[PDB]
RNA sequence: AAUC
RNA sequence: AGUAGUAACAAGAG
RNA sequence: UAUACCUCUGCUUCUGC
C-alpha cells in the first residue's frame, strides 16, 4: 500500500456491540 | 467578482498555528542613508529628558555638564523615568540572596578565578572597536596592538606580562600619566635609483612620529562613545542609533558581564544565557510548573509584556552598587576591580557620528558639517527637527564637538547583569501580604509575568504593583506593546506559545539563501541549515527537499556553476562543459564544477566532497585536492570550521560546518579602497607582522593549532629552536660539515 | 636541508628595521594579537558581498608560489588571473574561472592517505551506505529536549586531555609537560602516527580532523526513542512532530547502548502490563515482538548478562536466568543475601542545602567489582558495616572504596560534600543525585577520607588493612579489610517467587523513572500504540472515542453500559496515577449516566470522560462519588483534564464545533444535537448536581470541591464553570 | 539643511484586491526553474517527492509563480551588469522561460528596460533603470493607479479573438545592490507557504494515520477535501480549496518582497499584538489592555503610501468584522 | 524599603487596565476609507498581473539575452518595426520624446 | 501526476 | 542506567 | 527626474 | 596651472553587546 491510500492506516480499535 | 482576503485563513486555523504568514522576511529590511547624528542627539536628549528632575553637577575630572538621577523624586505621571531609589533595588537584591543561597560569592569566586587564567589576547576576539588613538573604528585586533604600542612609549608594560590583571591596572593607571605619546605614521620621500631618463624614482615611505596628548583629552577619548545607526534592524519604521565602546571599557565589562553571566545560568527566571532548544526546554517546565502550581478554582494570567526606554533610563550608579553587593565576600582587590567598569560609564561622553549635510538646491551643492563645527552655523539653516534637537543638546554640548552622557546605557553591553536587576523584581513576588502571587521570565529588555490570584480583579491589581515596583529600578514597562491575557497562550522573545511553544518557521528563512563564505563551505552551510530546520523549525520533507532544490539554484547562479550538459552561455561555464567534456564520471564532479546534485534528506550531513570522493576520476580528483594547490592559503583552526551567521534577533553567533579543504575552499580578493587614502601604511605594517607570524609557525608548527604561551622574546624563542634542529641535524647526519658552520655563523651574528 | 633555509630567511628578516624591533619587542603571548592583525574590516552582509563580488573580473586571490605561476594569465580568450598582486596574499589575484580551469587541465595532485586523514566524514557515509529504512508511520510523537552527543566519536576525551594526545602525534617537541595523559591513550597515538605518515596534508587540518574525533559535540536536540549519536547525526530523517520514520544505522553499535535501551523496553512494557487483568499474560505477548534496532528483546535479555529488577522480571516471564546484577557508574554488583526498599527521604549535605533521595532500608551484601579488583560489601539503611577486596592496581582499590563509601549512602558520606554540585539541570531539568555524588567524590576524594575517620587495621591470618595513600598500614579507613583470595517461577501479578514462597522482586520494586533509549524500540505488534507515552496514548485514545463516536454513544443512551471496559481505554489508564484512577472511574461514570438518565446530553464531555470509566470505580463512605475540578495524568504540569473548563491536552470551541486533542483539531460538525447547542454545562460538570436557576447573591461567594461534597441532597449551591459563566446548581 | 520629504498620506485602491484576486489564479504555463534532486531511498523521501507533486505544481501552474521568477530573473542580470559594466549604458531585456501543458519550451519577452552609471559603492547607493513594459491593458481605465507610468499604444494582437490592443508602459525607476540580491532570493517565497500548508497536511495525517496530502487537496475514498474560508461576495462569506489557501498566501510572501520596506515591517511588527489579542476573544482568555489607542498609534503610523499595508489595514478591517458577528454566537453559551 | 516607597508613590503612576471586548477594537486606519486622499499608485519595480509576454518556442537550447530579446522580437515584427509614438498616458515630469 | 483547478 |  | 523616506544616492579620488 | 579622452577605487568616509 501507498502513504496515500486510506488503506494504509493501522487496523484501529473498534467498538462492538 | 470573488474578493480573495488573506487574513481569512485565521477563521480556519488560529494565530499561532500560523505566526509563520505574520513575517515579512522574504522582503528587504531598513536600513540607513547618511548620517545617525540627529538619531544619536536625539538618544543625548531623550536620555537627559527622563533624569531632568535628578541633581545636575560639573565633573572636576572632565569638566562635563553630569546628570545623576538615582535617589531622585519619585515620577507622579506614566512617562519613563531614570529615578531608581538605592534602597528598594538593594531590597530586591538580598531578596535574591535569601531565595538563592550563597549565589553572589560562588558567582564571584568563578569570575575571579577565571580573571585570573585570562590572557590579554582575549581582547582580540571582539566586532570594531573605537581606537583613541586615532580616534576612528577599528577591528579589536589592531585596536589593541595601537594601545599596547602607544603604551610601551608612556612606560606601560603590563601587557607583556600575559594577564589581563595587570594590563587593567595599567589602563586605570594611564589616566594618571600627565602627557600620553602615540605614534603617528607621516610620509616621506626618499630617491631610489631606477631604469628612468633620470635613473631614479620617488617612494613615499612611512615615518612614525611622536604626537603627544594632555592628561583631560586621553581621560576624555578613554571615556568616549563612537555612535552609529542600527542597519537591517527588522519590524521597525523609523530607526535608533548605536554606540562601540574603547578598549579601555573593554577590559572591565569582560568580567562584570562574565559575573553576571555565572548567576543568570542558576536563576530559574531567565531567558539568557540558556539558548535554542535548551532555552524552550526551560521557559516549557518553567509555564508548567508556573501553571500546574496555581490555587484551584482560581485564575493564572500571562501578561506578555515588553519595556519601553530600556538603555535611556537605566543608570551606571545602580549596576555601580549591583558589584557591591555580589562581591561583599570577595577579596578587596576583586570589589575594585568591577566598581571600575560602571564607574567609567556613569561619567561615559557620547561622540555625535558624522554630522549634518547642508545643500542649496539651485545651486546644486553639498558639504558635510562637523560635530565640533555644529554651532558655527546659525540655527536657522538648520530644519525645524535639528534646530528644535540643537537647541537641547546646548547644555549637555562639548567644544570637541562630543556630547556629555553620564545618565544610561547608550551601548548597552551589559544585557546579563540588566537581566539580573529584572529578575530582582521577579524575585518579589509580592507587596503588603495581598491575595496574589506574580513570577515572570527576563530576557534583558523582554520579559513575560505570571500571575496568580483569587478573581482576574485581584490579578490586575497585582500587575500594577509589579508596574509600580520596576519604577524603582529604573524598568519602564510599556503600556502601549504590554497586553495581557489567562495563562495557556503569551510572547516571549518571539517566541510564541499556545499549550506549547509553535513552530515559527519565518524567523530563519533568511538563512536559507548562499551565506557568502565560498563554494565548498556555503553548500556545506546550505544543507547543514535546511538538516537543522527539519529537526527545530518543523520543516516537511517536501518542503526540505524544495529547499534543497531553491539553494542549488541559488548556488549555480551565485557562483555561475550550471550543470555542464546545460547550455547556459558564461566566462567560466565555458570551462565547466569542457571538463563535463572531458571527465568520465561526470556524477564525481562538484555543483560548483558543473556537475549534478546528488542531495536528499538522509544525506545533508556528508560533505559533497566526500560523497562523490569514490565516482571521481583519479586525475580530477588529484586536481580539486591537489595538496600545494594555490587557492585556500594558510588555513587558521577558526577559518575551515566555523563561520559567521546573522539570525533576525541576537547578536551575530559563528556557526561550524564540515567540508573538505579542496581548490574551492578559496579566499576574495582585499577591500582595495584603502590604496586611494593615507591609511596605505597600514598594508606594510600588516605585511611586516605577516613575514615573522608566518617565519615563527615555520619554526613552531603548532602555533596555528595551540596558541604559544611565553613572557620571553619572540625572537628568543626562534634562536634557540634553529640552534637545536641544526645541531641534531648534524649529530643524527641531516646536516652536513658545510652547512652546519654557516648555520652556526647565521645564529652567530644574532 | 630545512634548518639552514629557516635561518638564511631570518636573517633576511632582520637586516629590515622594522621586523628586527617587531621580532624583539613582541612576546610569544603577544603572537596571538599580532597575527589577528590586518587591514581586513568584518563583511556584516557576506551574503550580497559574494553574490556582488562574483560579477567582478577578478574576484579571488591566490598564493604567491610556484603553483600560482602554473596557471596560464589567460585560455581560449578568458582572463584566468591578473598582474596586479593582491594586498593580502601579496600574489596574482584570479577570476573563479581560474579554479574551474585548474580542476580541469591543472597538475594533477598526491591524494595518498586523503580517506585514512578524512576518516570521520567517510565513517559517516559508511553508516548512511550499510544501513537499512523500515517504514513511515502517521501518529503524534511526544519529543523531549534532552543534551545528546551530535557525532560518534573514536574514543571520547575531555578538552585538554585531546589536545594533548593530537600534540603527540603531530607536534611531539612543542608537546611540552608529559601528563599520565599520553601513557593512557599510548596505543591510539601510535596508531594515529602509523595512519597519518605519508600525507601531504597541512597539520593544521589534521588537528582539526583529529579533533572532530576526540572532543565531544554535545547540544540540546528534541528526540523521542533514539539518543544514540549514529541516530542523532540522521535524526532530521529518523522522527518530526506528526510522523515517526524506523532506520537501522549500519556499521557497529555498543553494548552498553544496547543494555540502555533494553532496561527502558522491559520498564515500558511492565509499566504498561501491570494494569491489565492477568499482566504476566499481556508482558508475555509484547515481550516477544519488542525489538531493539534489530536484535529482538529475549535475543538481547539472553545475550547480555546485567541490567536491572525491570529486566529480570521479564526474563523470568520468558524464560531465561535472572542476573540479579546492579551497575552504579564504573560499580558492577551482584545481589548475594538480603532484599532493600526504596524510600525518598530529605537528605541534609555538608555544604548546606537538602535534596530529595531515594534511600535504601534493611542489611544486604553484594559481590562487587571495579576494573581489574573484586570485593564483597556488606550495608544498613545510611551506613557501611563491612568491605572485603582483593589486591591489583592502586587506582582501581582506590576509585572502588569511594565507589562503595557513596553507593552506602552513608551520613558521613554526604558530610563530605563541602563543595559545589549542581542536582538541577541548566534548563531546571533533574540530575540523578546519586550519580551525581559519585562524580563529585571520584576527582576529589581527599575530603571523602578525611571526613570518614579511622581505626586500627585487621589482626587474622590474610585479613591487613590499607590507609589513604593505598599501602598496607596500620590506621585502615572505619570498616575496610583486605584479603588474598576472591531456579525461580513468576507469578500472574509480575513478582519473582522462590520455592520457599519468598519473593526477590515485584512490579512495585522497577524505577518509576520515564527516559529516553539510545537505540530505537520497535513493538511488531498491532497494538504498539498502548507502549506510547501520556500526551500520545491521550491523543491516539480520545482519536478511537471519536473514530467509533456513533456507535457509542448510541449504545449508551440505549442503556448497555458495556463500553465503559472497552480494550481501548486500558492503554489510557496506565497514565493515570494508580491511586486515584478508581475515584475518576467514579466521578465520570456518574457524570456520563447523568446525562442520558437526566436527559441534559454535552457529547463533547461524553468524549472528555468516557476514557476515565474503565478503572473498577471508587466512592466516598457515604455512596456518593468523588468530585473534581481536572484529572491529572503521569509526568508534566501540562497534563490533566480541566473538568469545569478547557485544558492544555482537551479543549472544545462551540462556535466552530472544533475539537483540539494536544494542538491537533479535530471536527464535531454533523456529531452534535441542535437543541445541545444550549443545553449548559453546569448539569454534566458534578455528580448527583444539576443546574436550578442563575447566581443568586444570596447563597454568597463560589463553593470548594470539600464544600460540595459535603452538601445533603436538596440543597441550593453557586458553582464558576469557567471565568465569567456562574451557575446556580443543586444536589439531585 | 533642507525639509526631511515624508511619505504622503493615499487611501485604498481596487487594484491591489485586482493583483492579488489575479496572481492567485491559475494558468497553464510552468515557470519555476527547480533543479533536479537525489534518488529516493528513505520512504520519507518518497512521500516527501509526491508531496511537492501536489504542493509545487499548485504554485508552479498559478500567475503569482511566473511573476516571482520574473523578479529573481531580472534583478539577477540586472545586478551582474551593474558591476560588470559599471560605467556603460546597457540595454537588458526582461526575459523569463515558460513550459505549457503539453511541455514546449517557450521564452517570453515583458519588455526592455535601461540600466544606467553602476559605480554602486554603499550597498543603499541607487542606480536609476528605466522600464519599457508591454501590456494588454489600457491605463485610462484605472488613470489614479499610473501616475508614475508613460504609455504608447505600439499595435494590436488576437490572443484570444477580440483585437486586443498591445501598450508600452514606461517608468524612470530605481534600484539598490541590497534590493537586487533580496531579488535574486525571492524562490524561498514558495518555503514560507510551502511548510504553513505542510504542516496543516501533517496535522491532519496524524489524525486519519495515512498521508493526507492527496485527501487534503482533492479528496479520497473516506475523506472530503479540506476547504477554508477564501474571500467575501457582496459583503457574504465564500468557501475555497486547500489548492487556492496555500497559492493566496505564497502570492501574500511575494508582495511582502514585491512592496518590502520600513512602512511593511513596522506595521506588520505592531498588528500582531492585535491579531493576538483577537485570538484571546476567540480563544476567550478573557484578555486585559493598559493603553489600546498608544497601542494603535503604533499601527496606524505604518500606514501612508505602501499598497499592502494599506490593502492589509482594509482586509483586517474586513476579516474583524466577520469575527465580530461570530462572536455573538460564544456570548449566549451557558447562561439558561 | 520598597513598602515605603509604593506607599508615598504618587496613585497617578499606573497601567490603568481595561478588559478588551470586541467592540472596542475599532478598525485600523481611518484615513485609509477618507476619498479627499489620493488613490495608492501601482510603484513595483516591473508590471504583475497587467504583464504580457511575447511567446517565441525555443529550440530547446539556451541563447544570449541579446539574441533571444533579437529573435522574440523578429517573430512580433509588427511591434518592433512601430516607429510612430501613439501617446496614451503621461508621467507628470517625463519627456515624451526622450522616452520613445 | 497532479493538476490543479479552480472555478 | 545518569553525569561528561 | 527617479530611487527613496526623517537622509542619502543620482560616482568618488590623484 | 599641466600631464588627465589618463590613472586608481566599489563595505574601509566610522556597522556595537
Ligand atoms: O535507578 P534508581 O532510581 O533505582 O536509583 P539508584 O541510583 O539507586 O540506582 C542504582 C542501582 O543501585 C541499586 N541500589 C542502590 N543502593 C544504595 C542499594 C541498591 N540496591 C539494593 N538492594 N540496596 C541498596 O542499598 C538500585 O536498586 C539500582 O539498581
Amino acid at each position: 500500500y501507498s502513504p496515500t491510500s486510506p488503506s494504509y492506516s493501522p487496523t484501529s480499535p473498534s467498538y462492538s456491540p | 467578482g470573488m474578493n480573495i482576503n488573506p487574513y481569512f485563513l485565521f477563521i480556519d486555523v488560529p494565530i499561532q498555528a500560523a505566526i509563520s504568514t505574520t513575517f515579512p522576511y522574504t522582503g528587504v529590511p531598513p536600513y540607513s542613508h547618511g548620517t545617525g547624528t540627529g538619531y544619536t542627539i536625539d538618544t543625548v536628549i531623550r536620555t537627559h529628558e527622563y533624569s531632568n528632575k535628578g541633581k545636575q553637577y560639573i565633573s572636576d575630572v572632565t569638566g562635563c555638564t553630569m546628570v545623576d538621577p538615582t535617589n531622585g523624586p519619585l515620577p507622579e505621571d506614566n512617562e519613563p523615568s531614570a529615578y531608581a531609589q538605592l534602597d528598594c533595588v538593594l531590597e530586591a537584591l538580598d531578596r535574591m540572596d535569601e531565595e538563592h543561597p550563597g549565589l553572589f560569592q560562588a558567582a564571584s569566586q568563578n569570575a575571579m578565578e577565571t580573571l585570573m587564567v585570562t590572557t590579554v589576547d582575549k581582547l582580540t576576539q571582539g566586532r570594531q572597536t573605537f581606537d583613541w588613538t586615532v580616534c576612528r573604528n577599528q577591528p579589536a585586533a589592531t585596536a589593541l596592538n595601537t594601545t599596547i604600542t602607544s603604551f610601551r612609549l608612556n612606560d606601560l608594560n603590563g601587557a607583556d606580562k600575559g594577564g589581563l590583571i595587570p594590563f587593567c591596572q595599567d589602563i586605570i593607571d594611564s589616566l594618571d600619566r600627565p602627557e600620553m605619546t602615540f605614534f603617528s605614521v607621516k610620509n616621506i620621500k626618499k630617491k631610489l635609483p631606477a631604469k628612468n631618463r633620470k635613473g631614479f624614482l620617488i617612494k613615499r615611505i612611512p615615518m612614525k612620529v611622536k604626537d603627544k596628548i594632555t592628561k583631560v583629552e586621553y581621560i576624555k577619548r578613554a571615556l568616549s562613545l563612537n555612535t552609529m545607526t542600527k542597519d537591517a534592524e527588522r519590524g521597525k519604521l523609523k530607526r535608533r542609533a548605536i554606540a562601540t565602546a574603547g578598549i579601555q571599557i573593554r577590559g572591565f565589562v569582560l568580567v562584570v558581564e562574565n559575573l553576571a553571566k555565572n548567576i543568570c545560568e542558576n536563576l530559574e527566571q531567565s531567558g539568557l544565557p540558556v539558548g535554542g532548544n535548551e532555552k524552550k526546554a526551560k521557559l516549557s517546565n518553567a509555564v508548567a510548573k508556573m501553571l500546574s502550581n496555581c490555587p484551584p478554582g482560581g485564575i493564572s494570567m500571562t501578561v506578555t509584556g515588553d519595556n519601553t526606554k530600556w538603555n535611556e533610563c537605566l543608570n551606571p550608579r545602580i549596576f555601580l552598587a549591583m558589584t557591591e553587593r555580589i562581591t561583599r565576600d570577595s577579596p578587596i582587590w576583586f570589589r575594585d576591580f568591577c566598581s571600575i567598569a560602571p564607574v567609567l560609564f556613569s561619567n561615559k561622553i557620547a561622540r555625535l557620528g558624522k554630522g549634518f549635510m547642508i545643500t542649496s538646491k539651485t545651486k546644486r551643492l553639498k558639504a558635510q558639517i562637523p560635530c565640533p563645527d555644529l554651532f558655527s552655523i546659525p540655527l536657522e539653516r538648520y530644519n525645524e527637527e535639528t534646530r528644535a534637537k540643537l537647541k537641547k543638546l546646548k547644555p549637555f554640548f562639548n567644544e570637541e564637538g562630543t556630547a556629555s552622557l553620564s545618565p544610561g546605557m547608550m551601548m548597552g553591553m551589559f544585557n546579563m547583569l540588566s537581566t539580573v536587576l529584572g529578575v530582582a523584581a521577579l524575585g518579589i513576588k509580592n507587596i503588603g501580604n495581598k491575595e496574589y502571587l506574580w513570577d515572570g521570565l527576563q530576557s534583558s529588555d523582554d520579559f513575560a509575568l505570571f500571575v496568580n490570584a483569587k478573581d482576574e480583579e485581584t490579578c490586575m491589581e497585582g500587575i500594577n504593583d509589579f508596574y509600580r515596583t520596576c519604577k524603582l529600578l529604573g524598568i519602564n514597562m510599556s503600556k502601549k506593546k504590554s497586553y495581557c491575557n489567562e495563562t495557556g497562550m503569551f510572547e516571549f522573545t518571539s517566541m510564541f506559545y499556545r499549550d506549547g511553544f509553535v513552530s515559527n518557521f519565518a524567523m530563519e528563512l533568511p538563512s536559507f539563501g548562499v551565506a557568502g563564505v565560498n563554494e565548498s563551505a556555503d553548500m556545506a552551510i546550505g544543507m547543514t541549515i535546511i538538516k537543522n530546520n527539519m529537526i527545530n523549525n518543523g520543516m516537511g520533507p517536501a518542503t526540505a527537499q524544495t529547499a534543497i532544490q531553491l539553494f542549488i539554484a541559488d548556488y549555480r547562479y551565485t557562483y555561475k556553476c550550471h550543470r555542464g550538459d546545460s547550455k547556459v552561455e558564461g566566462k567560466r561555464m565555458k570551462i565547466i562543459k569542457e571538463l563535463w567534456e572531458n571527465t568520465k564520471g561526470r556524477d564525481g564532479l562538484l555543483v560548483a564544477d558543473g556537475g549534478p546534485n546528488i542531495y536528499n534528506l538522509r544525506n545533508l550531513h556528508i560533505p559533497e566532497i566526500v560523497l562523490k570522493y569514490n565516482l571521481m576520476d583519479p586525475e580530477y580528483k588529484g586536481r580539486l585536492l591537489h595538496p600545494q594547490n594555490p587557492f585556500v592559503g594558510h588555513l587558521s583552526i577558526e577559518g575551515i570550521k566555523e563561520a559567521d551567521i546573522t539570525p533576525a534577533h541576537g547578536p551575530v553567533k559563528k556557526m561550524d560546518y564540515d567540508a573538505v579543504s579542496g581548490t574551492h575552499s578559496w579566499r576574495t580578493k582585499r577591500n582595495r579602497s584603502i590604496l586611494n587614502t593615507d591609511q596605505r601604511n597600514m598594508i606594510l605594517e600588516e605585511q611586516c607582522y605577516a613575514k615573522c607570524c608566518n617565519l615563527f609557525e615555520a619554526c613552531f608548527n603548532s602555533a596555528s593549532y595551540r596558541k604559544p604561551v611565553g613572557q620571553h622574546s619572540m625572537l628568543e624563542a626562534m634562536a634557540h629552536r634553529l640552534r637545536m634542529d641544526a645541531r641534531l641535524d648534524y649529530e643524527s647526519g641531516r646536516m652536513s660539515k658545510d652547512d652546519f658552520e654557516k648555520a652556526m655563523a647565521h645564529l652567530g651574528e644574532i | 636541508g630545512m634548518t639552514l633555509a629557516k635561518i638564511e630567511l631570518l636573517k633576511q628578516l632582520l637586516r629590515d628595521n622594522e621586523a628586527k624591533t617587531v621580532l624583539k619587542q613582541t612576546t610569544v603571548d603577544q603572537y596571538n594579537i599580532i597575527r589577528k592583525f590586518n587591514t581586513s574590516r568584518i563583511e556584516k552582509n557576506p551574503s550580497l558581498r559574494m553574490k556582488w563580488a562574483m560579477c567582478s573580473n577578478f574576484p579571488l586571490a591566490l598564493t604567491k608560489g610556484d603553483m600560482a605561476n602554473r596557471i596560464p594569465l589567460e585560455y581560449k580568450g578568458i582572463q584566468l588571473k591578473t598582474n596586479a598582486e593582491d594586498i593580502g596574499t601579496k600574489g596574482q589575484m584570479c577570476s573563479i574561472a581560474a579554479v574551474t580551469w585548474w580542476n580541469t587541465y591543472g597538475p594533477i595532485g598526491d591524494t595518498e592517505g586523503f580517506e585514512r586523514v578524512y576518516e570521520s566524514f567517510f565513517l559517516r557515509k559508511m553508516r548512511l551506505d550499510n544501513a537499512t529504512w523500515g517504514r513511515i508511520t502517521f501518529g503524534p510523537v511526544e519529543r523531549v529536549r534532552k543534551r545528546v552527543l551530535l557525532n560518534p566519536l573514536t574514543k571520547e576525551m575531555p578538552p585538554d586531555e585531546a589536545s594533548n594526545v593530537i600534540m603527540e602525534i603531530l607536534f611531539p617537541k612543542e608537546a611540552g609537560i608529559p601528563r599520565e595523559s599520553t601513557w593512557i591513550h599510548r596505543e591510539l597515538i601510535k596508531e594515529k602516527r602509523e595512519k597519518l605518515k605519508g600525507t601531504m596534508i597541512t597539520p593544521i587540518v589534521l588537528a582539526y580532523m583529529l579533533e572532530r574525533e576526540l572532543v565531544a559535540r554535545r547540544r540540546f536536540l528534541p528526540v523521542a526513542g533514539a539518543t544514540s549519536a549514529e541516530f542523532i547525526e540522521m535524526l532530521h530523517c529518523l522522527q518530526g512532530e506528526n510522523w515517526r520514520q524506523i532506520y537501522h544505522p549500519g556499521g557497529n553499535k555498543l553494548t552498553e547502548s544496547r543494555s540502555q535501551s533494553m532496561i527502558v523496553a522491559c520498564r515500558k512494557i511492565i509499566r504498561r502490563s501491570i494494569v491489565a487483568s492477568n499482566p504476566l499474560e499481556l508482558a508475555v505477548e509484547i515481550a516477544n515482538k519488542t525489538v531493539i534496532d534489530t536484535e529482538p528483546l529475549k535475543s538481547c535479555l539472553a545475550a547480555i548478562d546485567g541490567g536491572d529488577v525491570a529486566c529480570d522480571i521479564i526474563r523470568a516471564a520468558l524464560g531465561l536466568k535472572i542476573r540479579q546484577r546492579q551497575r552504579f557508574g564504573r560499580l558492577e554488583l551482584k545481589r548475594i543475601s538480603g532484599r532493600g526498599f526504596k524510600n525518598d527521604e530529605e537528605i541534609l549535605i555538608g555544604n548546606g542545602t537538602i535534596q530529595k533521595i531515594g534511600i535504601w532500608d534493611g542489611e544486604e551484601e553484594f559481590h562487587v567489582r571495579c576494573g581489574e579488583c573484586r570485593g564483597i560489601l556488606k550495608k544498613s539503611k545510611m551506613k557501611l558495616e563491612k568491605l572485603l577486596i582483593n589486591s591489583a592496581k592502586k587506582e582501581d582499590m582506590r576509585d572502588l572504596i569511594i565507589l562503595c563509601m557513596v553507593f552506602s549512602q552513608d551520613t558521613r558520606m554526604f558530610q563530605g560534600v563541602r563543595g559545589e554540585i549542581n542536582f538541577l539541570n541548566r534548563a531546571g531539568q533533574l540530575l540523578s543525585p546519586m550519580y551525581q555524588l559519585q562524580r563529585y567524590f571520584l576527582n576529589r576524594s581527599n575530603d571523602l577520607f578525611d571526613q570518614w575517620g579511622y581505626e586500627e587495621s585487621p589482626k587474622a591470618s590474610e585479613l591487613h588493612g590499607i590507609n589513604e595513600s593505598m599501602n598496607a598500614s596500620d590506621y585502615t579507613l572505619k570498616g575496610v579489610v583486605v584479603t588474598r583470595n576472591v531456579k525461580v517461577s513468576i507469578t500472574k501479578n509480575l513478582s519473582l517467587i522462590k520455592r520457599t514462597g519468598e519473593v526477590i522482586m515485584g512490579a512495585n520494586d522497577v524505577s518509576e523513572l520515564e527516559s529516553q533509549a539510545q537505540l530505537m524500540i520497535t513493538y511488531d505488534t498491532p497494538k504498539m500504540w498502548e507502549m506510547g507515552t501520556t500526551k500520545e496514548l491521550v491523543q491516539n485514545t480520545y482519536q478511537w472515542v471519536l473514530k467509533n463516536l456513533v456507535t457509542l454513544k448510541a449504545q449508551f443512551l440505549l442503556g448497555k453500559e458495556d463500553m465503559f471496559q472497552w480494550d481501548a481505554f486500558e492503554a489510557f489508564e496506565s497514565i493515570i496515577p494508580q491511586k486515584m484512577a478508581g475515584q475518576y472511574s467514579g466521578f465520570a461514570r456518574a457524570v456520563l449516566k447523568q446525562m442520558r438518565d437526566q436527559e441534559v446530553m454535552k457529547t463533547d464531555q461524553f468524549i472528555k470522560l468516557l476514557p476515565f470509566c474503565f478503572s473498577p470505580p471508587k466512592l466516598r463512605s457515604n455512596g456518593e462519588p468523588y468530585q473534581f475540578l481536572k484529572l491529572v495524568l503521569k509526568g508534566g504540569g501540562e497534563n490533566f483534564i480541566e473538568v469545569r473548563k478547557g485544558s492544555p491536552l482537551f479543549s472544545y470551541n462551540p462556535q466552530t464545533e472544533v475539537l483540539t486533542i494536544c494542538g491537533r483539531m479535530m471536527s464535531l460538525k454533523g456529531k452534535i444535537e441542535d437543541e445541545e447547542r444550549n443545553r449548559s454545562m453546569g448539569n454534566a460538570v458534578l455528580a448527583g448536581f444539576l443546574v436550578s436557576g442563575k447566581y443568586d447573591p444570596d447563597l454568597g461567594d463560589f463553593k470548594t470541591i470539600e464544600e460540595l461534597e459535603k452538601l445533603k441532597p436538596g440543597e441550593k449551591a453557586n458553582i464558576l464553570l469557567y471565568q465569567g459563566k456562574p451557575v446556580k446548581v443543586v444536589k439531585r | 539643511q533642507e525639509e526631511p520629504k515624508i511619505p504622503n498620506k493615499c487611501r485604498v485602491a481596487a487594484w491591489v484586491q485586482t493583483e492579488m484576486n489575479l496572481l492567485s489564479t491559475l494558468t497553464s504555463k510552468r515557470a519555476l526553474d527547480l533543479p533536479e534532486i537525489g534518488p529516493d531511498v528513505a520512504p520519507v523521501e518518497h512521500v516527501g517527492s509526491e508531496r511537492r507533486k501536489y504542493f509545487v505544481n499548485e504554485i508552479n501552474y498559478c500567475k503569482a509563480s511566473t511573476v516571482m521568477m520574473k523578479y529573481v530573473l531580472f534583478h539577477t542580470s540586472l545586478l551582474n551588469e551593474s558591476n560588470a559594466s559599471m560605467g556603460k549604458y546597457k540595454v537588458i531585456p526582461i526575459t523569463n522561460r515558460v513550459v505549457n501543458e503539453k511541455g514546449e519550451s517557450f521564452d517570453m519577452l515583458y519588455g526592455l528596460a535601461v540600466k544606467g552609471q553602476s559605480h554602486l559603492r554603499g550597498d543603499t547607493d541607487v542606480v536609476t533603470v528605466v522600464t519599457f513594459e508591454f501590456s494588454s491593458t489600457d491605463p485610462r481605465v484605472d488613470s489614479g493607479k499610473w501616475p508614475k507610468y508613460t504609455v504608447f499604444r505600439i499595435g494590436s494582437l488576437f490572443v484570444s479573438g477580440r483585437e486586443k490592443s498591445v501598450y508600452l508602459y514606461c517608468r524612470v525607476n530605481g534600484t539598490n545592490k541590497i534590493q537586487m540580491k533580496w531579488g535574486m532570493e525571492a524562490r524561498r517565497c514558495l518555503l514560507q507557504s510551502m511548510q504553513q500548508m505542510e504542516a496543516i497536511v501533517e496535522q491532519e495525517s496524524s489524525i486519519q494515520g495515512y498521508d493526507m496530502t492527496k485527501a487534503c487537496f482533492k479528496g479520497d475514498r473516506v475523506n472530503s477535501p479540506k476547504t477554508f474560508s477564501i474571500g467575501t461576495q457582496e459583503g457574504k462569506l465564500v468557501k475555497g480549496s486547500f489548492g487556492k489557501a496555500l497559492r493566496v498566501i505564497f502570492t501574500k510572501c511575494l508582495m511582502h518582497y514585491v512592496f518590502g520596506n520600513a512602512q511593511l515591517e513596522g506595521f506588520s511588527a505592531e498588528s500582531r499584538r492585535l491579531l493576538l489579542l483577537i485570538q484571546a476573544l476567540k480563544d476567550r482568555k478573557g484578555p486585559w489592555v493598559f493603553d489600546l489607542e498608544g497601542m494603535y498609534s503604533g499601527i496606524e503610523e505604518c500606514i501612508s503610501n505602501n499598497p499592502w499595508v494599506i490593502q492589509s489595514a482594509y482586509w483586517f478591517n474586513e476579516w474583524l468584522g466577520f469575527e465580530k458577528e461570530g462572536s455573538k454566537v460564544l456570548e449566549s453559551v451557558d447562561e439558561i | 524599603a520598597i513598602e515605603r516607597n509604593l506607599a508615598r508613590m504618587s496613585p497617578l503612576v499606573s497601567v490603568t487596565p481595561k478588559k478588551l471586548t470586541w467592540e472596542d477594537l475599532r478598525p485600523i486606519g481611518p484615513h485609509i476609507y477618507n476619498h479627499e486622499l489620493p488613490e495608492v499608485p501601482y510603484n513595483a519595480f516591473l508590471l504583475m498581473s497587467d504583464e504580457l509576454g511575447l511567446a517565441n518556442m525555443t529550440e530547446g537550447k539556451s541563447k544570449k539575452p541579446k539574441t533571444l530579446a533579437k529573435e522574440c522580437l523578429e517573430k512580433y515584427s509588427t511591434l518592433r518595426d512601430q516607429t510612430d509614438p501613439i501617446l496614451i498616458m503621461k508621467s507628470e515630469k517625463a519627456n515624451e520624446n526622450f522616452l520613445w
